[PDB]
RNA sequence: AGAUGGUAAGGGCCCACGGUGGAUGCCUCGGCACCCGAGCCGAUGAAGGACGUGGCUACCUGCGAUAAGCCAGGGGG
RNA sequence: CGUGAGGGAAAGGUGAAAAGAACCCCGGGAGGGGAGUGAAAUAGAGCCUGAAACCGUGGGCUUACAAGCAGUCACGGCCCC
RNA sequence: GCUGGGGCUAGGAGUGAAAAGCUAACCGAGCCCGGAGAUAGCUGGUUCUCCCCGAAAUGACUUUAGGGUCAGCCUCAGGCG
RNA sequence: GUGGAGCCUGGGAGUGAGGGCGCGAGCGAUAACGUCCGCGUCCGAGCGCGGGAACAACCGAGACCGCCAGCUAAGGCCCCC
RNA sequence: GGAUGACCCCAGGCGGUAGGGGAGCGUUCCCGAUGCCGAUGAAGGCCGACCCGCGAGGGCGGCUGGAGGUAAGGGAAGUGCGAAUGCCGGCAUGAGUAACGAUAAAGAGGGUGAGAAUCCCUCUCGCCGUAAGCCCAAGGGUUCCUACGCAAUGGUCGUCAG
């Protein structure tokens, strides 16, 4: 049946995208967060 | 300092399996299963360390009452001409007697059946 | 005077080639080629060349005379085993462990 | 049904009572009268390819 | 149970099974030896038997007969003019089987070969 | 009429020797704790990255179309 | 692994020195057997040591009229010292 | 009526032709990280050896009754005799 | 009456679901391997030993270790024994 | 008794759960250590029917191992495992068993190759045909086309292959 993930590439970046995190307070806390921790991706690969 | 548990244990399991040598499937190859053997082994030796004192004296008692028998009397009469007599050669050798020296344990017989 | 031949880490499982391997034991080396060749199992296949080349190596190596050798001595012994994914239902998973053999065949000489 | 299981483990000395029946028999070959090499009986000889005394296959 | 029932089912059903035997005698009839497993080849005599004994006869129904099963013209041609004289006081056993000595390696097929005889 | 042995398809205990596995001991390019030292960077565009960069170059490191590096001072041999 | 925030592993050791096994042999190869190296190669790279469960080969004793938490006590047979 | 693409509304909140349905495969209150080692009068588990002594399952009170406080009963040290 | 008696001061407890049996009652039906008190006992913790076919608490008896020695207890002495 | 813990003699106690008390064993580490044991072989491992200890253990011997270990007497703790549907790993049992993923379907000949039911070619047979054919868009990201390969991936095989 139709499962849960159902792959979009404009949803994807819009939603977890690197300018979507700046633009609100908690976003820019994960970004701090995750830059913290070493991640060596910040925001969900994505190709355009 | 730690203190890992390292040799020791190991140590433990080999002493135990090397007395369970000889044993059944895993009671001679598993520590734990060895290990409830040897407690089994333990009580059973110190049970019939004992009843090993008892099963000889019911062989002998067995033995001279056959031998008593063949003279004309049974093991309760013999035993009580023995006591009367003060003859005080125990079950052990009474026996011995009966089978390797049966002119002597004859004699005995003879004591025994005076004494009553 | 003895020759050896291992071939470690054959991907079939112990099980199967003992099979084949306890018909040669024992055997001429004639005798054990012939079974070797018309026994139907996957096994027979990787026998017959530890067979073989332990021929080779007692010929080649060890002043041993062909039509004198006899497999004195065959076993099988358990190699590293791969282990694979085997996805069931209800998104469980099991293990499948394919088998390795080392398998040596060891050849003597009947003398007389 | 309710799912049935292995109450207890198999000793090592009961599964290989099991396998007591499990060795192969060896091929049944006899000597082809042509060539002498062994082969199953009643089968075409697949070294000469003789059969039934006369030549019957491109080995 | 199975008391006297003739026929081999060849794990295949009515339609198949058909098949199986009219291209087998198709290309028994061509190459005039095939291989095949042990079981097929046996059923496989009495199947091209009957169709060479139609081209004993030679008539034009027993031609119409053995095209039924065999289709082709060119084929019935060779059967009717260059193999049926050859069994002409034959009387049947126009097929024989032998069986080879090594199974397949893949499935450990019993293997036979079924020729036309001379 | 009497009695007593060799059977092992396979199993069991023991001994040897292997396979598998990776415990134990030893080892440490790593970590831990305290102590001391030291302590901001950024529109002269930071932190952190992306993509590039080698004669042959996957990755790491270095570096930035002057790209495992350019200039000068010092050290060193 | 999770859409994401986020979760989050496993994985060290040949040898003093690569001297990391030319060459020959069986094999499609993997693998092995000789030759060679090394104080050592069951230190041969799937590499220090290499326990245990687990699997196998060989040998000794034993088992197909017998009742079991598998032991223990006694005696006897067989094998070894 | 169904369906693609682009959007908006969410955790005591959304959305619901209403079933406490659904809100990323368990929703009478999502998920992650944090408070956090919550609390658990409950269940389980608690690892070498020898030697000496050796209980209780009663009384009183208790939002107490399978938990406690004191007393009874065990043990050790010193004192008395 | 010198006892792992007793008393005094302290340190450490554990126990505060008992149970069978005998005797005396209540409750029950002069029912229950029932319930609830009293005196005692044993099991608990002596599922260690002997007897009772077998069986925690019935009878016998309180197992420091060893003995191929003797006497008994309850219970037994026709064979299993 | 002798001098006070030397050892001897005589006597009595010595079942034990919760629990109290006493005495010891062993593990990591520190002082003892600028020492001593050690390639004439450290630790660790494997045997032992030998010795000491009531025991936990300690020796000694042989084999392994190849570079460490540390006494008498003291000091300090991450100090002893069989159970926690414990944790991590390894390996068993079930078992050569169930299964190998639509019942549209196969057969032969000829190639290739160490090896072929499974790769290529041919012929015969069967299945889809508002599809099981064709073309877009999402999404996936080199999977495309050749050459050379078959350890692993492919539910078998493999010379073939996303
Ligand atoms: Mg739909
Ligand atoms: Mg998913
Ligand atoms: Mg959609
Ligand atoms: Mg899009
Ligand atoms: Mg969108
Ligand atoms: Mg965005
Ligand atoms: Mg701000
Ligand atoms: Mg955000
Ligand atoms: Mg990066
Ligand atoms: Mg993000
Ligand atoms: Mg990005
Ligand atoms: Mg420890
Ligand atoms: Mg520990
Ligand atoms: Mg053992
Ligand atoms: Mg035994
Ligand atoms: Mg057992
Ligand atoms: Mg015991
Ligand atoms: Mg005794
Ligand atoms: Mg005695
Ligand atoms: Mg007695
Ligand atoms: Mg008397
Ligand atoms: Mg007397
Ligand atoms: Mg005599
Ligand atoms: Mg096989
Ligand atoms: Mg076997
Ligand atoms: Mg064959
Ligand atoms: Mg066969
Ligand atoms: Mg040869
Ligand atoms: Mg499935
Ligand atoms: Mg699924
Ligand atoms: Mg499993
Ligand atoms: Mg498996
Ligand atoms: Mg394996
Ligand atoms: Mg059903
Ligand atoms: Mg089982
Ligand atoms: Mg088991
Ligand atoms: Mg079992
Ligand atoms: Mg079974
Ligand atoms: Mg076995
Ligand atoms: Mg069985
Ligand atoms: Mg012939
Ligand atoms: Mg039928
Ligand atoms: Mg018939
Ligand atoms: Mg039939
Ligand atoms: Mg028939
Ligand atoms: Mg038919
Ligand atoms: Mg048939
Ligand atoms: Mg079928
Ligand atoms: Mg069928
Ligand atoms: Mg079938
Ligand atoms: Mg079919
Ligand atoms: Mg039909
Ligand atoms: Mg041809
Ligand atoms: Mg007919
Ligand atoms: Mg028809
Ligand atoms: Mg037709
Ligand atoms: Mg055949
Ligand atoms: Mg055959
Ligand atoms: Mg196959
Ligand atoms: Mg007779
Ligand atoms: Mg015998
Ligand atoms: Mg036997
Ligand atoms: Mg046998
Ligand atoms: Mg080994
Ligand atoms: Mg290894
Ligand atoms: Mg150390
Ligand atoms: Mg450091
Ligand atoms: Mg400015
Ligand atoms: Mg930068
Ligand atoms: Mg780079
Ligand atoms: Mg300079
Ligand atoms: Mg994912
Ligand atoms: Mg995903
Ligand atoms: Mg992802
Ligand atoms: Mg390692
Ligand atoms: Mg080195
Ligand atoms: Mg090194
Ligand atoms: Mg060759
Ligand atoms: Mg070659
Ligand atoms: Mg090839
Ligand atoms: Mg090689
Ligand atoms: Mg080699
Ligand atoms: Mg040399
Ligand atoms: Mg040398
Ligand atoms: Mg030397
Ligand atoms: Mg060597
Ligand atoms: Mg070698
Ligand atoms: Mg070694
Ligand atoms: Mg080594
Ligand atoms: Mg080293
Ligand atoms: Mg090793
Ligand atoms: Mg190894
Ligand atoms: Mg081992
Ligand atoms: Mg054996
Ligand atoms: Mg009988
Ligand atoms: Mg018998
Ligand atoms: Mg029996
Ligand atoms: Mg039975
Ligand atoms: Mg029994
Ligand atoms: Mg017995
Ligand atoms: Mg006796
Ligand atoms: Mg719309
Ligand atoms: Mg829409
Ligand atoms: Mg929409
Ligand atoms: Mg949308
Ligand atoms: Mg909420
Ligand atoms: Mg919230
Ligand atoms: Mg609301
Ligand atoms: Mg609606
Ligand atoms: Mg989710
Ligand atoms: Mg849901
Ligand atoms: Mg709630
Ligand atoms: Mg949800
Ligand atoms: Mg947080
Ligand atoms: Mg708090
Ligand atoms: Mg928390
Ligand atoms: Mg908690
Ligand atoms: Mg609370
Ligand atoms: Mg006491
Ligand atoms: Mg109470
Ligand atoms: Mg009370
Ligand atoms: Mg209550
Ligand atoms: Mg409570
Ligand atoms: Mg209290
Ligand atoms: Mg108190
Ligand atoms: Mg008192
Ligand atoms: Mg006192
Ligand atoms: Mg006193
Ligand atoms: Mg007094
Ligand atoms: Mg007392
Ligand atoms: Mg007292
Ligand atoms: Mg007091
Ligand atoms: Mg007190
Ligand atoms: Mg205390
Ligand atoms: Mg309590
Ligand atoms: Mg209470
Ligand atoms: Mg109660
Ligand atoms: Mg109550
Ligand atoms: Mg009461
Ligand atoms: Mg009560
Ligand atoms: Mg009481
Ligand atoms: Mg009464
Ligand atoms: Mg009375
Ligand atoms: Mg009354
Ligand atoms: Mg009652
Ligand atoms: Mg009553
Ligand atoms: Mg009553
Ligand atoms: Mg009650
Ligand atoms: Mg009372
Ligand atoms: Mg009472
Ligand atoms: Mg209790
Ligand atoms: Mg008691
Ligand atoms: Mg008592
Ligand atoms: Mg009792
Ligand atoms: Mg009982
Ligand atoms: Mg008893
Ligand atoms: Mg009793
Ligand atoms: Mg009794
Ligand atoms: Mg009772
Ligand atoms: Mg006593
Ligand atoms: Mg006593
Ligand atoms: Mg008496
Ligand atoms: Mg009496
Ligand atoms: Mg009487
Ligand atoms: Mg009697
Ligand atoms: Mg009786
Ligand atoms: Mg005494
Ligand atoms: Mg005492
Ligand atoms: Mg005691
Ligand atoms: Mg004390
Ligand atoms: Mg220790
Ligand atoms: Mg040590
Ligand atoms: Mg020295
Ligand atoms: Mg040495
Ligand atoms: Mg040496
Ligand atoms: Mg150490
Ligand atoms: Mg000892
Ligand atoms: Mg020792
Ligand atoms: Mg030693
Ligand atoms: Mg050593
Ligand atoms: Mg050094
Ligand atoms: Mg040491
Ligand atoms: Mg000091
Ligand atoms: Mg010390
Ligand atoms: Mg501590
Ligand atoms: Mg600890
Ligand atoms: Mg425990
Ligand atoms: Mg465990
Ligand atoms: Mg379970
Ligand atoms: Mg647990
Ligand atoms: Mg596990
Ligand atoms: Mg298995
Ligand atoms: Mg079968
Ligand atoms: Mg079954
Ligand atoms: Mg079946
Ligand atoms: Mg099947
Ligand atoms: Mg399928
Ligand atoms: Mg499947
Ligand atoms: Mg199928
Ligand atoms: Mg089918
Ligand atoms: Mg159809
Ligand atoms: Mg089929
Ligand atoms: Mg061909
Ligand atoms: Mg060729
Ligand atoms: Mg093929
Ligand atoms: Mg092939
Ligand atoms: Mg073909
Ligand atoms: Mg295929
Ligand atoms: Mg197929
Ligand atoms: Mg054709
Ligand atoms: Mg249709
Ligand atoms: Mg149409
Ligand atoms: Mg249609
Ligand atoms: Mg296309
Ligand atoms: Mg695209
Ligand atoms: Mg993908
Ligand atoms: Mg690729
Ligand atoms: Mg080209
Ligand atoms: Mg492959
Ligand atoms: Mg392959
Ligand atoms: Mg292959
Ligand atoms: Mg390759
Ligand atoms: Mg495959
Ligand atoms: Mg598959
Ligand atoms: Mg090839
Ligand atoms: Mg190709
Ligand atoms: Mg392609
Ligand atoms: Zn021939």
């Amino acid at each position: 049946m139709k499962r849960t993930w159902q792959p979009n590439r404009r949803k994807r970046a819009k939603t977890h995208g690197f300018r979507a995190r700046m633009r609100t307070p908690g976003g820019r806390k994960v970004l701090k967060r995750r830059r913290q921790k070493g991640r060596w991706r910040l925001t969900p690969a994505v190709r355009k | 300092p730690r203190a890992k548990t390292g040799v020791v244990r190991r140590r433990k399991h080999k002493k135990i399996l090397k007395l369970a040598k000889g044993y059944w499937g895993l009671r001679s190859k598993s520590f734990r299963k060895a290990r409830e053997t040897l407690f089994a082994a333990g009580n059973y030796a110190y049970a019939h360390r004992k009843r090993r004192k008892r099963d000889f004296r019911r062989l002998w008692i067995v033995r001279i009452n056959a031998a008593c028998r063949q003279h004309g009397l049974n093991y309760s009469t013999f035993i009580h001409g023995l006591k009367k007599a003060g003859i005080e050669v125990d079950r052990k050798n009474l026996a011995d007697l009966a089978v390797r020296e049966p002119q002597v344990f004859a004699e005995l017989v003879e004591r025994a059946k005076a004494a009553q | 005077m003895e020759a050896k031949a291992i071939a470690r880490y054959v991907r079939i499982s112990p099980r199967k080639v003992r099979l084949v391997v306890d018909l040669i034991r024992g055997k001429s080396l004639e005798e054990a080629r012939n079974i070797l060749r018309y026994t139907n199992k996957r096994g027979a296949y990787f026998v017959a060349k530890v067979l073989e080349s332990a021929a080779a190596n007692a010929v080649n190596n060890h002043d041993m005379l062909e039509d004198r050798l006899y497999v004195k001595a065959a076993y099988v012994d358990e190699g590293p085993a791969l282990k694979r994914v085997l996805p069931r239902a209800r998104g469980r998973a099991d293990i499948i462990k394919k088998r390795t053999s080392h398998i040596t065949v060891i050849l003597g000489e009947k003398h007389g | 049904a309710k799912h049935p299981v292995p109450k207890k483990k198999t000793s090592k000395a009961r599964r290989d009572a099991r396998r007591s029946h499990h060795a192969l028999t060896p091929p049944t070959l006899v000597p082809c009268p042509e060539c002498k090499a062994m082969k199953p009986p009643h089968t075409v000889c697949p070294e000469c390819g003789y059969y039934a005394g006369r030549k019957v296959l491109e080995v | 149970m199975r008391h006297l029932k003739s026929g081999r089912k060849l794990n295949r059903h009515s339609s198949h099974r058909l098949a199986l035997y009219r291209n087998q005698a198709k290309s028994l009839l061509t190459h005039g030896r095939i291989t095949t497993t042990v079981p097929k080849a046996k059923e496989l005599r009495g199947f091209v038997d009957h169709l060479i004994h139609l081209a004993k006869r030679g008539d034009l129904h027993a031609r119409r007969l053995v095209l039924r099963d065999l289709q082709d013209v060119k084929l019935v041609r060779k059967l009717f003019d260059e193999i049926a004289p050859r069994y002409r006081d034959r009387q049947g056993g126009y097929t024989r089987v032998l069986k080879l000595a090594e199974r397949r390696r893949g499935d450990g097929a019993p293997l036979a070969l079924v020729e036309l005889v001379e």
